[PDB]
């Protein structure tokens, strides 16, 4: 409980399994957003370009 | 009206309706099976009633445990 | 781990870890042969398993058996820092507890939701060893008394207590105003405090002579709590390990 | 989804109402003592 | 009870990542006017 | 206390009988 | 003496079906009145 | 338009809304199961499983859970007496909650199916109107049910991948849940042989699977199609009602007469245990063998378990209560405390008089003492004017063996009469008539209640089948001659 | 068209019966688990020791409670401020003995209400309206956070939080009065003023609007039936209502820009509740209300009691009795 | 413990007004359906 | 035994709330 703790991972299993959920999300997000470098809109919160 | 994905899968099952075979079909087999079922039922009833005594079958409480 | 290893650890490294309850082990079986007049400076009694006497039927017959039970209080049960003078009447070691943290409030829950609080204590202990030298295979035994779980200053939910509080149930005034007033309620209005008895049997194990420490296994059976005489107390059986250091 | 073509109404005469009320009350009268025991 | 902790740690990171990457997916563009 | 329930049930039945005689559907030809 | 659960049984079994039947009759009459044009809508 | 008794006929030709209504019924049934389990758990007392079993406390749903393998509870206790550490999800509370959740989900599905009624699935392409191919739907459902039956028999009863079923001794002393090997012989049809259940389920599975395949493939003959009206859902309704009341009669019979599927320890002793002196004969045999091996009579009688003696009591007879005597048995006599011991009646000449036990028919039976050859020796006179068989004129003594009163004897007149009247009806026990305010009257088992309810339901459903089948056959004329 | 895109779209859809949004991904599971645990615990939670003195208090319906006396007892005093999830206990029974469900329910409820605010804003953005309703909803959220989280933080124990129940709420209020003097704190005064003014303005605005309603209905038909959903003209006469209001009190004193009127309606109770939540938060760190005890003294020096001294007397009466067995030393620190 | 007359009070006061309101709504809807021509009379 | 009554009342209130959200009169313009 009060054992300080980096985040709260106590068992390598807990960290290695809180891993695939975030990485699953990163992959599904990358599916839409990939190969994007430029397209600077230069406007107030436009981000019109997909 | 409202074709759903499931409905597409299950459509062939309900596709044919009212189809029927002419001329008594397989009724005699139904008769055979019904009669054999009646024989089985009277066998069971008379065993349970102790009106039909068979070796190695005593209708009494037993020690399964 | 032994006391020589815990003394290396600082307080920050120990907090939270939960090893404050644990009893230090003893290694290197040897014989102490205490000098008369010496005494046990430290003594930790840790219960490893709890059980309550109960009635349960096995195959259509019920008999008094001690059923196991999980403890509800988190990490309070262990006793430590018990001191007492060792003496030799006829060549027999007698512990004679004298002072130290020896009581510990503890609640344990039986199967079926029953909660049994009891006071795990070692008070007025008188051990009677099977010889002298605290040596591998030694046995002590003895008897002790258990004080009341609740003292006189405790107040019932209705405000009634022994040393202080209402003498009657003020919430029900119609129980008064009648010759024989609150009587059925006298069993609960009156708070009685009685001391019980407990039997402990301690068997010694590996004993270190260089550090003058002894360790072993104990078995204790103590009488449970009675709610100031409202309920009949239960019987609690406990077993575990112990540790003690003798200063000569 | 849509208006179901199978929706009909429900009727009850006053004589039917009297019969039902009488039946319910008489059943209660008959069984009340047995329920009380 | 380590299994229960594992399952809850998943559910939590599951939904939190859903939130974080949903608001990162060009949310200001999602709006009545364009 | 059940005498009250019995009396209530009997009087209610009598009232139902009363309403079925003087407040009936008039049958017309 | 008597069971204290009967009270609920007797009273509920008397009232609930009676109100159900009264409901049926009232809605039948209301529909009949609505069908025929008049002061009642 | 529609009279009140005809109101549910709008769902006759709306395949979709039918499903919704059947789903609503399923949700109601599941919710009742869950709520009843929760209530029984609330009022249950798992303290003494010897003299206060489940059937003694009026539990109706708990026996059906414990029959299939549910024994542990989240409270830490077990129905088999022991204690459970960390039971899983499949405890009594887990089962109740699972049922409640199933009820809720079925309710939601019923709402959805009622709202979205016009599905293209329930349409005939050839005609364009709603229709159901009943001879094919029957094949699908029967194949599914055969698969389910085979799975239950082979995996959940034989213990291959299941807990098993409840199996007890011949006298209900030591019973517990264990896997049962099937019995593929004549003894498989012995109703009291638990292996018959596994054998039946496996064979009937492998049989109904083939029947379902046949019905999936082969189309009906024309003669049968026209005769049975296999285009009208109401003929399905009538035939199903027929099967259902057949099954209800069978189940009520098997519970009333007892079988391997209705063990003693779960539903209580049957009526016919008491008529033939089943437990009394067993007790006598055990006492005889304990005397034969060589032991005092007191210690010979003291080795009889309390459970066995408790079975030999008339308060546990299912055919002893009344119709409107509500509540559990404990409301009738009180919670049993302990056995008082077996009394032995002796007269001046040192005979062994036995009190004639009252039969199940009678509610008041005279106290009569007879010897080994069935000749009257003593009684309690109704009119003590010229009585020549009174208990005082013929000195009679009692000597209790093996119980709370073990080794005690009584020579006084009133106490002998008191004990004779007590022992006129089974063994003598100690009861607590204050915990529940137990009145002086007996009550009935869950066995009797189940039998009564289900026999009456079957009798009504026979009439239901009659009416519905008649309505199917006379459909065209059912509007006026 | 990817999968992520499709999802994001369904999530932010404005055609779902209930708006989900990205804040819903936090609001729905959290509120659902909080309410499930609350419903179960209110029915079958075993007694819990709250003062950590091995004196459990029953709060469940199945333990001889009714709706009013029942409550979800807060966690034990021995735990204090420590985090106590299920997996830190050695058994579920022990977790129930120390009042873990209180911590679970309260943390989930706080996260849920924060996500509820976020979801209100998100729907406001989707529908193209001015985004300040969640600012108004912030006041109850701030009050709930102060009563459930900030006060335990300041006092140092979760046992000091408000129990989830009726009689528990009253007990919390009385003990707060005894230990803190909430009534004599100007922020509680501001909150009472805000709530009373909110009720006053609600009643008066409703009366003024309903009184001046254009005659568009008969007498045998609900006045409310005159209005039709999606109207283009005001169903009420502002001129008549303002004339009545001005003649009632004063001509100058009166609102005309109905927009200003509605802004004032929104402003009064919200600022009142904000100030009250700040009173609770400030007093969680022991900054109590005014103590005018023995302030009036005659020439000699004897003390003359005021109405505040009787308040101190009642506070003493409550204080010497609350948590009778918990204290061992003269001061309550 | 508790009064055994409350049961009747609570249950009747819950059910009777509820059935009264349900009756009012059902008859209102039936009259509305009767006024508009259709399959319902 | 009153716990049953309390639970029934609470669940009935919750069901009424459920029916007022998903079975409401649709307001049309
Ligand atoms: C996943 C599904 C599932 C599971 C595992 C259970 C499990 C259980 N239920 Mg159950 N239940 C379910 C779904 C389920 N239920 C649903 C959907 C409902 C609503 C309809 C119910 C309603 C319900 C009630 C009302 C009760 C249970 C009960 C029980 C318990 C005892 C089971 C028992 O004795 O059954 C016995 C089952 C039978 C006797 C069925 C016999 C099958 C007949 C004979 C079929 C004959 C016709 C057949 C078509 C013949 C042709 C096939 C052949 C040719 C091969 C057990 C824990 C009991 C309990 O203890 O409550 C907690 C109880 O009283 N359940
Ligand atoms: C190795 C194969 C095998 C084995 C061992 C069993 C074993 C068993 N089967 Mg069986 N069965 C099998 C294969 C097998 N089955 C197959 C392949 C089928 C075809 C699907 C069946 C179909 C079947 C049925 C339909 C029944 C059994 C039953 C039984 C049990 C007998 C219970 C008893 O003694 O009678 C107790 C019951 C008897 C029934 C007698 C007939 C009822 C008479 C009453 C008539 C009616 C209700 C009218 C009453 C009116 C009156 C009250 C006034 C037993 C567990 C019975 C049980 O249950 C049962 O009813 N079996
Ligand atoms: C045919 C079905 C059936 C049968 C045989 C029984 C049988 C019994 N019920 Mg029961 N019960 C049933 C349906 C049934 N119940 C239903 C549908 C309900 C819901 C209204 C109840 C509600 C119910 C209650 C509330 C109680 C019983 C009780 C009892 C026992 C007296 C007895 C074992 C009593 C008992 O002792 O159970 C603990 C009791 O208190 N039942
Ligand atoms: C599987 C069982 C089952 C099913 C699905 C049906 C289905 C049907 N029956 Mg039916 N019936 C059954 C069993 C069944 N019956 C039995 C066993 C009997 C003999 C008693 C009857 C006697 C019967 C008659 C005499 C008539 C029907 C009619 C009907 C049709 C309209 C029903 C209606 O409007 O009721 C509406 C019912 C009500 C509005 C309220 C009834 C309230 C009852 C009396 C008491 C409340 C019950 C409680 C819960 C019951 C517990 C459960 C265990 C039984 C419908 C197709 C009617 C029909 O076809 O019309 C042409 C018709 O005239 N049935
Ligand atoms: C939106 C979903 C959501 C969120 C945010 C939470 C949040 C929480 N749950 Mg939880 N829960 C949920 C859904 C959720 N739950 C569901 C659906 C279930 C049913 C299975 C449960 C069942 C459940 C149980 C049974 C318990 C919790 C507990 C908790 C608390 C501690 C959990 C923890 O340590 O996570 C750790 C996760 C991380 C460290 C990863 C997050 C990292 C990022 C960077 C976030 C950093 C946050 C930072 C403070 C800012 C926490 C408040 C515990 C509790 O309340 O204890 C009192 C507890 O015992 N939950
Ligand atoms: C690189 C920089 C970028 C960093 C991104 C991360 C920002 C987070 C930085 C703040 C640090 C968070 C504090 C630590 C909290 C923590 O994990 O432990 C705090 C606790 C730790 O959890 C407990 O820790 C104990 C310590 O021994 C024990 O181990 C217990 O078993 C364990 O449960 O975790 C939680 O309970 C909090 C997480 C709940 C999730 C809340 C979601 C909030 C919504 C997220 C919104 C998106 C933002
Ligand atoms: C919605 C409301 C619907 C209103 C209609 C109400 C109908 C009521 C009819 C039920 C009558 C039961 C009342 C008994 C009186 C009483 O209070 O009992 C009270 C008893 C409960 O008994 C009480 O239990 C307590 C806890 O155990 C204590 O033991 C009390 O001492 C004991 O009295 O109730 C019943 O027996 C249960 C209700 C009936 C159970 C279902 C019927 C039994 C199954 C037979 C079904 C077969 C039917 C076949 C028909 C063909
Ligand atoms: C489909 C197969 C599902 C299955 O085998 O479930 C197997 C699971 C196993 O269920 C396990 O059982 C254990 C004691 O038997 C404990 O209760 C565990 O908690 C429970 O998970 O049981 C069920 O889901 C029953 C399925 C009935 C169909
Ligand atoms: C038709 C049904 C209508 C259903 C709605 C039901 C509404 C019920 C509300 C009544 C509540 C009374 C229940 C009390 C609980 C109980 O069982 O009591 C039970 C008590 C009776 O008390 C019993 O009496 C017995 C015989 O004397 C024995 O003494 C019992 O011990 C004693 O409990 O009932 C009442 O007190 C009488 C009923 C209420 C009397 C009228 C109200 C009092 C007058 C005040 C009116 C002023 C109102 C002003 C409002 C503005
Ligand atoms: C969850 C549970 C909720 C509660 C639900 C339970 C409540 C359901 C109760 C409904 C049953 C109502 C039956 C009445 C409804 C009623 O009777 O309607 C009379 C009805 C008139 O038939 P018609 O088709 O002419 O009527 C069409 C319409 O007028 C009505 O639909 O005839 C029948 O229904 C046939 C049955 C005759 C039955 C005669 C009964 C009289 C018996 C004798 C009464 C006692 C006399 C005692 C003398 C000693
Ligand atoms: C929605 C939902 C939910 C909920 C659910 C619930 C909560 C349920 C419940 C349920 C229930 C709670 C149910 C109940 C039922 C009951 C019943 C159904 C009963 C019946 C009965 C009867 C019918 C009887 C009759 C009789 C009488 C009365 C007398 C005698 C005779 C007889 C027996 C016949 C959940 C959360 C899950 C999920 C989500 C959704
Ligand atoms: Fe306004």
């Amino acid at each position: 409980a009060r054992f300080a703790n980096g985040k709260p991972q106590s068992i390598e299993a807990k960290y290695i399994m809180r891993s695939p959920a975030e990485w699953d999300r990163f992959m599904r997000f990358m599916d839409r957003y990939a190969e994007a470098n430029g397209l600077g809109f230069s406007s107030x919160x436009x981000x019109x370009x997909x | 009206a409202l074709r759903t994905r499931l409905g597409e899968i299950l459509r062939p099952l309900n596709a044919e309706y009212g189809k029927v075979a002419p001329g008594w079909g397989t009724t005699p087999i139904m008769g055979i099976v019904m009669l054999a079922f009646l024989i089985f039922l009277v066998i069971i009833l008379q065993i349970y009633n102790s009106s039909l005594i068979i070796e190695n079958v005593d209708v009494d409480w037993a020690n399964g445990i | 781990l032994t006391k020589s290893q815990i003394n290396e650890l600082s307080y920050l490294q120990v907090k939270g870890t939960g090893l404050a309850n644990r009893c230090a082990e003893v290694v290197g079986e040897d014989s102490i042969k205490p000098k008369p007049g010496a005494k046990l400076v430290d003594m930790c009694i840790e219960p490893k398993a709890w059980a309550v006497e109960e009635e349960v039927g096995k195959a259509g017959k019920t008999e008094k058996k001690f059923v196991n039970s999980k403890v509800m209080t988190r990490q309070t049960y262990t006793l430590d820092a018990i001191e007492g003078p060792i003496t030799v009447d006829g060549g027999k070691i007698t512990f004679s507890e004298k002072e130290g943290i020896d009581y510990a409030a503890t609640t344990v829950q039986l199967p079926g939701g029953e909660r049994v609080p009891f006071l795990f204590t070692v008070k007025d202990l008188v051990a009677k060893g099977n010889g002298d030298t605290f040596k591998p295979g030694f046995q002590m035994g003895g008897d002790f008394n258990t004080p009341s779980y609740r003292t006189g200053l405790f107040l019932d939910p209705k405000g009634r207590g022994g040393t202080t509080g209402y003498d009657m149930a003020v919430a029900l005034p119609a129980l008064q105003l009648g010759e024989e007033g609150d009587a059925e309620l006298f069993g609960e209005n009156n708070k009685v405090f009685d001391i019980t008895q407990g039997r402990i049997e301690m068997e010694v194990n590996k004993v270190n002579a260089e550090d003058s420490e002894i360790g072993g296994v104990f078995v204790a059976t103590q009488l449970s709590d009675t709610d100031m005489g409202s309920k009949t107390p239960k019987k609690v059986l406990t077993k575990g390990i112990f540790y003690a250091k003798v200063e000569q | 989804t849509g208006p179901n073509p199978n929706k009909q109404a429900v009727e009850l005469n006053r004589t039917s109402l009297y019969w039902g009320l009488l039946l319910i009350f008489v059943l209660a009268v008959l069984f009340s003592s047995y329920f009380f025991n | 009870m380590l299994t229960l902790k594992i399952l809850v740690y998943t559910t939590v990171i599951f939904f939190v990542s859903l939130f974080i990457f949903g608001f990162l997916s060009s949310d200001p563009s999602r709006n009545p006017n364009r | 206390m059940e005498a009250l329930v019995y009396t209530f049930l009997l009087i209610g039945t009598l009232m139902v009988i009363f309403f079925a005689v003087f407040f009936r559907e008039t049958p017309r030809i | 003496e008597v069971q204290f659960g009967a009270y609920l049984a007797v009273l509920l079994g008397t009232f609930l079906p009676a109100l159900f039947l009264v409901n049926l009759f009232i809605q039948t009459e209301a529909r009949k009145a609505g069908k025929a044009g008049g002061q009642d809508s | 338009a529609l009279p009140w008794y005809r109101v549910h006929t709008v769902v006759l030709n709306d395949p979709g809304r039918l499903i919704a209504v059947h789903l609503m019924h399923t949700a109601l049934v599941a919710g009742w199961a869950g709520s009843m389990a929760l209530y029984e758990l609330a009022v249950f007392d798992p303290s003494d499983p010897v003299l206060n079993p489940m059937w003694r406390q009026g539990m109706f749903v708990m026996p059906f859970m414990t029959r299939l393998g549910i024994t542990d509870s989240w409270g830490g206790w077990s129905i088999t007496g022991e204690s459970v550490s960390n039971p899983g999800i499949w405890s009594f509370e887990g089962v109740a909650l699972s049922h409640i959740i199933l009820s809720g989900m079925c309710f939601l599905a019923a709402i959805w199916h009622w709202v979205y009624w016009d599905l293209e699935l329930f349409r005939d392409p050839r005609t364009g109107e709603p229709a159901l191919d009943l001879p094919k739907i029957f094949g699908i459902h029967l194949f599914l049910s055969g698969l389910l039956c085979f799975g239950f028999g082979a995996f959940h009863v034989t213990g291959l991948f299941g807990p098993g079923i409840w199996v007890s001794d011949a006298y209900g002393i030591t019973g517990k849940v264990q896997p049962v090997a099937p019995a593929w012989g004549a003894d498989g049809f012995n109703p009291f042989n638990p292996g018959g259940i596994a054998a039946h389920h496996i064979a009937a599975g492998i049989f109904g699977i083939f029947a379902g395949i046949f019905h999936l493939t082969v189309r009906p003959p024309q003669r049968l199609y026209r005769a049975l009206r296999m285009g009208n859902i109401e003929t399905v309704l009538s035939s199903s009602i027929s099967a259902v009341f057949f099954a209800a009669f069978v189940t009520s019979g098997t519970m009333w007469y007892g079988a391997a599927a209705t063990p003693i320890e779960l539903f209580g002793p049957t009526r016919y245990q008491w008529d033939s002196g089943y437990f009394q004969q067993e007790i006598e045999r055990q006492v005889e063998t304990s005397v034969s091996e060589g032991l005092s009579e007191s210690q010979a009688w003291s080795r009889i378990p309390d459970k066995l003696a408790f079975y030999d009591y008339i308060g546990n007879n299912p055919a002893k209560g009344g119709l409107f005597r509500a509540g559990p048995m404990n409301k009738g006599d009180g919670i049993a405390e302990a056995w008082l011991g077996h009394p032995i009646f002796r007269d001046k000449e040192g005979r062994e008089l036995t009190v004639r036990r009252m039969p199940a028919f009678f509610e008041t039976f005279p106290v009569i003492l007879v010897d080994k050859d069935g000749i009257i020796r003593a009684d309690i006179p109704f009119r003590r004017a010229e009585s020549k068989y009174s208990i005082e004129q013929v000195g009679v003594t009692v000597d209790f063996y093996g119980g709370k009163l073990n080794g005690q004897t009584f020579k006084d007149a009133p106490t002998v009469k008191k004990f004779a009247r007590k022992a006129q009806l089974g063994e003598v026990f100690e009861f607590d008539r204050t915990s529940l305010e137990s009145d002086g009257v007996f009550r009935s088992s869950p066995r009797g209640w189940y039998t009564y309810g289900h026999a009456n339901f079957a009798l009504l459903f026979f009439f239901g089948h009659l009416w519905h089948g008649g309505r199917t056959i006379f459909r065209d004329v059912f509007t006026g001659i | 068209v990817s999968l992520w895109e499709r999802f994001c779209a369904w999530i932010t859809s404005t055609e779902n019966r209930l708006y989900i949004g990205w804040f819903g991904c936090l609001m729905f599971p959290t509120l659902l688990t909080a309410t499930s645990c609350f419903i179960i615990a209110f029915i079958a939670a075993p007694p819990v020791d709250i003062d950590g003195i091995r004196e459990p208090v029953s709060g469940s319906l199945l333990y001889g409670n009714n709706i009013i006396s029942g409550a979800v007892v807060p966690s034990s005093n021995a735990i204090g401020m420590h985090f106590y999830p299920i997996w830190e206990a050695a058994s579920v029974d022990e977790w129930l003995y120390n009042g873990g469900p209180y911590q679970l329910i309260v943390l989930h409820f706080l996260l849920g209400v924060s996500a509820y605010m976020g979801r209100e804003w998100e729907l406001s953005y989707r529908l193209g309206m001015r985004p300040w309703i969640f600012v108004a909803f912030s006041a109850p959220v701030a009050a709930a956070s102060a009563v459930f989280l900030v006060y335990p933080i300041g006092q140092g124990s979760f046992s000091d939080g408000m129990p989830l129940g009726i009689s528990g709420t009253f007990n919390f209020m009385l003990v707060f009065q005894a230990e803190h003097n909430i009534l004599m704190h100007p922020f509680h005064m501001a909150g009472v003023a805000g709530v009373f003014g909110g009720s006053l303005f609600s009643a008066m605005h409703g009366s003024l609007v309903t009184s001046s309603l254009i005659r568009e209905t008969t007498e045998n038909e609900s006045t409310n039936y005159g209005y039709k959903f999606g109207q283009e003209e005001e169903t009420y006469n502002i001129v008549a209502a303002h004339g009545y209001f001005g003649r009632l009190i004063f001509q100058y004193a009166s609102f005309n820009n109905s927009r200003a009127l509605h802004f004032f309606l929104a402003l009064w109770p919200v600022v009142g509740i904000w100030i009250t939540a700040m009173g609770i938060s400030t007093m969680a760190f022991n900054l109590n209300g005014f103590n005018f005890n023995q302030s009036v003294v005659d020439s000699q020096g004897r003390v003359i009691n005021t109405w505040a001294d009787i308040l101190n007397r009642a506070n003493l009466g409550i204080e010497v009795m609350h948590e009778r067995n918990a204290h061992n030393f003269p001061l309550d620190l």
